[PDB]
């Protein structure tokens, strides 16, 4: 996915 | 007529009923609170989603993960790893996240 970084993709893990 | 085609986002419910439970507070133990509240949490009751914002910022304030890819978690020697059940993680499984955090919660 690249190289996303840390701060957004755990941040925006949960379902909905 | 609307050449904008966009969709109608409303409640519209028919057949379905949005699948959406109410967000269940997780429980912490010391440990947890310890980096929650250090990390500016000013509750001892959160969600999901605030685990993940808030134990985001102790993993992110502390560097804990790795230099060149930040998809790949260490905290190896910290707790963090160690209580999730493991020497190091990846935040690319959700499914694993989940069930590190809730490995220490009680439902």
């Amino acid at each position: 996915d690249g190289g996303t970084t840390f701060e957004h993709l755990w941040s925006s893990l949960e379902p909905d | 007529n609307t050449n904008m085609s966009v969709p109608t986002d409303g409640a519209v419910t028919t057949s379905q009923i949005p699948a959406s439970e109410q967000e269940t507070l997780v429980r912490p133990k010391p440990l947890l609170l310890k980096l929650l509240k250090s990390v500016g949490a000013q509750k001892d009751t959160y969600t999901m989603k605030e685990v993940l914002f808030y134990l985001g910022q102790y993993i992110m304030t502390k560097r804990l993960y790795d230099e060149k890819q930040q998809h790949i978690v260490y905290c190896s020697n910290d707790l963090l790893g160690d209580l999730f059940g493991v020497p190091s993680f990846s935040v690319k499984e959700h499914r694993k996240i989940y069930t590190m955090i809730y490995r220490n919660l009680v439902v």
